[PDB]
């Protein structure tokens, strides 16, 4: 056993060793180890990225205009993130703007997303983590009408729907066809929520199993479908027409009302159900604003998103500010430039790739991505991994530095940075938030923390929805209905050789793709994706990223049950496809 | 009265499937979960984790050997000796045969299972392989489509429930209800391809009336699927409706047939 | 002014006259006009139908398989119900026999229009009678909670729920644009709910306003559109195709699934607010128990419908059933024949209409449809009438009799048939109601029974629905999949001369539509619909129908506002389109 | 701030109309009555009755004099003296022409106002004449059908609230844009009509494979509107997609056309 000392902590690899593979409630494929010591504490954290397909290798010799159909589909999850990206980054190597309505849409597709996504993860995901199922067998539903109508105004609260839910679970069970719950964490020790509790959270679970599918009707109307929208390289296909002969052809008055009721029922849903429960995760956990935190008290990155102005990614544009911190030092957000070959870079010391000297790191348009598995002595072989060596190449995920920094991306990094930028909106939304879980602002760098950035991300997203929406309807008031620019769609117009940037901030956080073109076709698709800088294997340096870091120091009930990993795993959203692509 | 156990994997995949699957409309998948089937197995919504999946793993398909119907989303990768995409340390192929030798049946859902997909369009890296190229001796109904359209998902889940038999299919392996007919042979815009009524350049006046996107480089006169008729997210669209050509992305091979801007 | 006895009651026009006009709150145009004694008491009541269209002289001449269609557009209230009388007539008269899913599908469509008449007459035609609007402005929401939950299992009760509904209706009214609420009777005497039951009744009137529009999915699937569905001779022209090439171009399962959702979420509305509203204005108005009995306990009539045996129109295969009772003998149900020129008679002698002898009742196969306005010595003129003359031709509508006598018809009606006939789900049904309201059998025969019965028979059609369904699926898995008959289609292979009868039971009561063909024409089409019996006017021996006898001996608050009028009438949810064709 | 008056008249109508707007699923009609006009007189949904309802007409009629919307469904009849329709004792005509002088625009919803529909078809035993032979010097948008569609009719009301104008329409008074195009151009089985592929007998193969409905007497080809591209009650379906033929329902005289199942 070895140990050593990176950012502030003790990597200790002596002491009982545990395997949590697959890791479920994710996307993808993850492996995890960890090493506790005497006092079932975790010493070691071990990430590792179990699957890996090759966009970056596939999107060679494509033509530019494909792309974003290709590498949307990298995750159907984050699904429309990635096609934006490359819409984005092939218009930056091109020089192409696109229309107001177009950059408008986009926003909508991605503040839908935004909507969607958080929801689905904070029920779907993680809630399960928090919400003890079986328990709910066991509540009054009086009791849990009584607390659900303590906590929110949502309408679906009487005892008789407590009751029929409860009733409907217990059957479900009753013939031992347990399903998804089987075989779970039920009854852990860290499962604080009283009976009423859990029935009202898994009354929650089941109204947002089905109220999600609502949510991505905006991506059909402008998109054409969900799972993986369509997109066009000069801004979007979906042409409007409010008023003419042949609006039945196009987007037009009824599809834009199907649009706002669909924002309408969004926010409704998220400001009633998903905030409330948020909250009463905090109110029941709070011990769980001091565990996890990991890099987001030392080093946070967030891009930006959403410009305002069409094609301006500037600082005045983004609604959603861009930054990073290092070292812990808050007072002073820095500037993010993603062409500087000093800022992000990737290293594969400890991942299963080969670049020629694999001490450095490279930057994205020097990016390489040449796949190599070599996993060392595994206690087992090559086909039979039982301990993953993290000493040499042990993850499909490449590791991602800031100035050779490792950070932390995400809901809680980006709350972070707007907090500190002095974004008002954000100041005065966590200190009340905060206020009334009566703990201190530290406690947002936590697990818990992140479950609330989270859910304060889908709100802030579904307000913006309606912002979007009537910026797009005041243009069609003045006429101005473009949603596509066409001067620079033929290759011949092109410059024969260029270079692009698309970045914008996914929901799982700092999503960039680089993207070289030469003599009408892709010569190079670089992508650094948020899970990739989330999950990342070690450095030279052996600094850690920030899943291991946020697992490191973590006390373990019940070593056997990994519960106390899997929250803190879980509350990053996990997207391994993401990571590897 | 139990419900039909079914085991639900995943190899390489972006996971859109399993999302299709949670938009259905009717029945929701709620429901499907709650009262249609027993989901037993499923990494993206399942409690257990590690060697608590594991355990329900070996548990439903020892149990059920012989019982139950295997879903499975993406695919195998055969380089490295399997190790692109693992699981509990070992390659998913033993995974994808150990569950299929106990299963009556087997779902491959989405473009990945059926054919291969992005990941196996050139120069296919990982050597990523469809499901009914390494299980050969049990009934694959293929789903395609990146992904399948939710509604149809569920439609296929209900009727062999309902009607307890596998879908009739065609030489492919498809559901005839669902691929039997190509995009273009019901396609609300076929008047304008007949006219010779079609959008030349993106938002031109042609768009504007939603005429026909085939010199846009639709692949509807090649593709067989049902989103011209079913349709998208509760009826609401279809990638045509929105104004872009069909990719043709319920076919085998459709990465690799020329750029989606380029004619049939 | 003069004075005359009939049916036990005494007619007389002496006194003080009240006109109103227009009937609001109904399909289409009525008149009523009332005299009043001095102790504020009806002694006169004059049912007028203020329109006429004249479909059965339109239909002349036309192709028989056409009819159906010109007959829907007698009504978009029952939208359907005529053209499933006017299916059945042509295929009585040719001799078609549809395919068993051709019946079940009718009958599922008869069943949804069921569901969605009776539950929009509930909330948007009758419920502001029962319901004090403004008064819900007033309601405590915690107290509208408790009561709702008392009531229901309905899940939407919570108090910030019932706050944020009236906070609307608080906004909605704070500009004075009162909109459909103005000018109402608000504070009458009569309106006996508390405020927390007013609140929760507007809220269910909201919620039925929207959910309304899903039920006619069903409509949807099978006949296109709603309103105004489309149907064929010979079956259904959707055709099914489950497990073949090209199910995308017809009823699929994915169609079916549809459907089956649309049934769930119909049968649940109903159950857990419809029915429980409706006992809870029982609870609160039983007074209403003893007034508008009308003809309810005298003389009812039912043709009856949903035959589930496919072709057989028999006492076996009819679900609902068909009889009449006269002279108030319950224990005497006859039956009834629609051929039997003695049974079913229309006279004109007090409607707008000539005949060779105004004296005599014609039976349908015999009719005459030819107009003739002639209000004689009214006050005021024959464009600008003051006072009908009811004791000449007063009326655009028909007077229909049985045997001679007048009859009441509709959901009350049909509940006494099936009760007095001994249908066990009826029986306890209805007795299980009474029981609950602490009232006796006698109090259905009234205006709060008509509510109570419409109310059950919206629970009664929502289980049906399921029935059906299952029956439709039971033959597809045994590979039934027929729609339509056409071996009988072209007109060549029609009797050169023959006639037929359609009937059912649509919402208002027992419809029929007799037609004779001859040289592929038709030559006739008569149709007798239910408002036509209720509304009717006086015949030869005076008798009085439904809605006069209803109104006779009604107190009156106010003799200005005609709310007990408005109760009494709407309790048979009026169709003036319906009852004039 | 105050909603825009409407005031809805009812003339000789079935009331499918007035059914159609209440299926809107965007706005829910609760919403559009709620939040987007003021509804301020309507016979179907009104509190008021007999001489309240008169009240209201007139109090609503004079203080908003030249500022309120006149919507209308059904029409007048001329025969009788106009008694073939009354209305507080009086034939309905005059109603119609109060109601339409304080207008500041008239909508003629369904196609009995627009053009007669049932009633006017021959012989027209009551002479109902449509609104626009009527009234003459008001503008009168024509949205025709029987009904229209729940969301052409919902959108054409938050066009008009939204943008401040009436759409634009057509030489016939339609708006154009719901319908600027013909059924038959914008129908889903076009394809088949183009390769010859029809129902010939109900419920025949070719009917349940959903071939086209021509030789049925589908007559999409010379009807303008919005049923194959908007579709009915959310989308949901509409006649042809549901087996039936076009009847024609949006155009003038379609009653009179010859019987709905001879070609053309
Ligand atoms: C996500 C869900 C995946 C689909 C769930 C499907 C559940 C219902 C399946 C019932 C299917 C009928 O089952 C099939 O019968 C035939 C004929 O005897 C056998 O042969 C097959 O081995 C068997 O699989
Ligand atoms: S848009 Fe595509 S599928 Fe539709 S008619 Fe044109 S080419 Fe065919
Ligand atoms: S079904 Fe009617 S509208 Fe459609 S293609 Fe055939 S004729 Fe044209
Ligand atoms: N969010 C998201 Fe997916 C990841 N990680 C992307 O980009
Ligand atoms: N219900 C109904 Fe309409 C009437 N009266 C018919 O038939
Ligand atoms: Fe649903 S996993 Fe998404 S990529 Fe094309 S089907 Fe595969
Ligand atoms: Fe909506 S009233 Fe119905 S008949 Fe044809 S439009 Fe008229
Ligand atoms: S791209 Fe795919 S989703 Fe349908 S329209 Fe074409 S098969
Ligand atoms: S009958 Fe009417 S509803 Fe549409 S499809 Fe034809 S215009
Ligand atoms: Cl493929
Ligand atoms: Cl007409
Ligand atoms: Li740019
Ligand atoms: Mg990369
Ligand atoms: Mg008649
Ligand atoms: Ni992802
Ligand atoms: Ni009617």
């Amino acid at each position: 056993s070895t140990q050593y000392e990176t950012q502030g902590y003790t990597i200790n690899n002596a002491g009982r060793r545990l395997v949590v593979d697959p890791i479920t409630r994710i996307e993808g494929h993850m492996r995890c180890e960890v090493n506790i010591n005497d006092q079932n504490v975790i010493t070691n954290a071990v990430s590792c990225g179990t699957m890996f397909r090759g966009l970056e290798i596939i999107l060679q010799g494509r033509d530019p205009r494909d792309a974003w159909a290709f590498v949307e589909r990298i995750c159907g999850v984050c699904t429309g993130v990635h096609a934006l990206a490359s819409v984005y980054a092939i218009e930056d190597a091109i020089g192409i703007k696109v229309p107001d309505n177009a950059n408008i849409i986009r926003n909508i597709m991605l503040a839908t997303l935004w909507c969607h996504d958080h929801l689905v993860h904070f029920y779907q995901l993680a809630g399960m983590d928090w919400i003890d199922v079986l328990d709910a067998l066991k509540a009054d539903p009086r009791k849990t009408s009584e607390l659900a109508q303590s906590l929110s105004s949502w309408p679906k609260s009487s005892p008789g729907y407590f009751f029929d839910v409860q009733n409907r679970l217990k059957k479900f069970v009753e013939g031992g066809q347990l399903g998804i719950f089987r075989n779970g964490y039920w009854g852990h020790p860290q499962y604080k929520l009283p009976p009423e509790a859990n029935l009202m959270g898994f009354a929650h679970y089941l109204e947002a199993l089905d109220f999600q599918r609502e949510i991505v009707k905006i991506h059909a109307v402008f998109g054409g479908k969900n799972p993986h929208p369509n997109w066009i390289v000069g801004g979007m296909p979906c042409a409007i027409n409010i008023d003419e002969s042949g609006a039945v052809g196009a987007v037009n008055m009824e599809r834009l009302n199907l649009v706002q009721s669909i924002i309408t029922r969004t926010a409704d849903f998220i400001n009633n159900v998903m905030i409330p429960d948020a909250l009463a995760i905090g109110q029941f956990n709070k011990p769980w604003s001091e565990i996890g935190t990991g890099l987001s008290d030392k080093c946070v990155l967030s891009y930006g998103a959403f410009p305002d102005i069409a094609n301006d990614f500037g600082e005045k544009s983004l609604l959603m500010p861009g930054g990073a911190v290092i070292n812990g030092d808050f007072n002073n957000v820095l500037p993010v430039d993603l062409v500087d070959p000093q800022q992000v870079q990737e290293f594969v010391d400890h991942a299963w790739y080969r670049y020629p000297n694999d001490q450095v790191g490279r930057h994205p348009f020097d990016g390489i991505t040449d796949p190599w598995y070599n996993p060392g002595d595994v206690k087992g072989s090559d086909t039979n991994i039982q301990q993953l060596n993290e000493q040499e190449r042990y993850s499909w995920i490449k590791a991602p530095r800031w100035r050779g920094n490792a950070m932390e991306v995400g809901p809680l990094a980006r709350t972070l940075i707007a907090y500190h930028k002095g974004d008002a909106a954000t100041v005065e939304s966590v200190d009340r938030m905060m206020s009334a879980l009566n703990l201190p602002l530290s406690g947002i760098q936590s697990t818990l923390g992140r479950i609330l950035c989270r859910a304060h991300e889908a709100q802030w997203a579904a307000g913006k929805l309606q912002y979007f929406f009537d910026k797009l309807m005041t243009n069609l008031k003045n006429g101005n209905l473009a949603t596509a620019s066409t001067e620079k769609w033929e290759p011949a117009t092109w410059p024969t050789e260029c270079r692009g940037v698309g970045f914008t901030e996914a929901p799982r956080g700092a999503l960039g793709h680089w993207a070289a073109i030469r003599d009408g076709k892709i010569d190079l698709y670089q992508c650094v994706v948020p899970t990739t800088w989330n999950a990342s294997p070690r450095d030279p340096k052996g600094q850690i990223g920030a899943y291991e870091a946020a697992l490191m120091n973590t006390k373990m009930a019940i070593p056997e049950q990994p519960l106390e990993i899997l929250r803190t795993l879980h509350s990053f959203d996990p997207c391994l496809a993401c990571s590897t692509h | 009265k139990p419900r039909i156990p079914v085991v639900w994997i995943h190899g390489l995949e972006c996971t859109c499937c399993t999302e299709s699957f949670i938009r259905s409309a009717h029945p929701l998948a709620k429901d499907v979960i709650l009262s249609l089937i027993s989901l037993d197995y499923d990494d993206t919504l399942m409690a257990a984790a590690g060697t608590q999946a594991e355990e329900v793993f070996e548990d439903i398909i020892t149990q059920y050997n012989g019982k139950y119907i295997l879903a499975v989303e993406g695919n195998p990768p055969l380089g490295e000796q399997g190790m692109f995409c693992i699981s509990s340390g070992r390659p998913f192929i033993e995974k994808l045969k150990r569950a299929a030798a106990g299963a009556s049946a087997i779902i491959a859902w989405g473009t990945c299972a059926s054919w291969g997909c992005v990941q196996a369009a050139r120069p296919n890296p990982t050597q990523a392989t469809p499901i009914d190229k390494v299980i050969t001796d049990k009934p694959i109904i293929k789903v395609p489509g990146c992904p399948p359209i939710p509604d149809v998902m569920s439609a296929i889940i209900t009727y062999m429930v309902t009607f307890d038999r596998l879908p009739d299919v065609d030489r492919m392996g498809r559901p005839l209800m669902f691929y039997g007919q190509r995009i273009h042979d019901k396609c609300y815009r076929r008047a304008h391809f007949d006219a010779g009524e079609f959008v030349q350049s993106w938002d031109d006046d042609a768009a504007r009336k939603g005429y026909c996107l085939y010199k846009m480089g639709c692949k509807g006169p090649t593709t067989y699927n049902a989103c011209s008729s079913t349709r998208w997210n509760d009826g609401v669209s279809f990638p045509i409706q929105s104004g872009h050509g069909c990719l043709g992305c319920a076919e085998n091979g459709f990465w690799d047939r020329g750029s989606f801007y380029s004619r049939v």
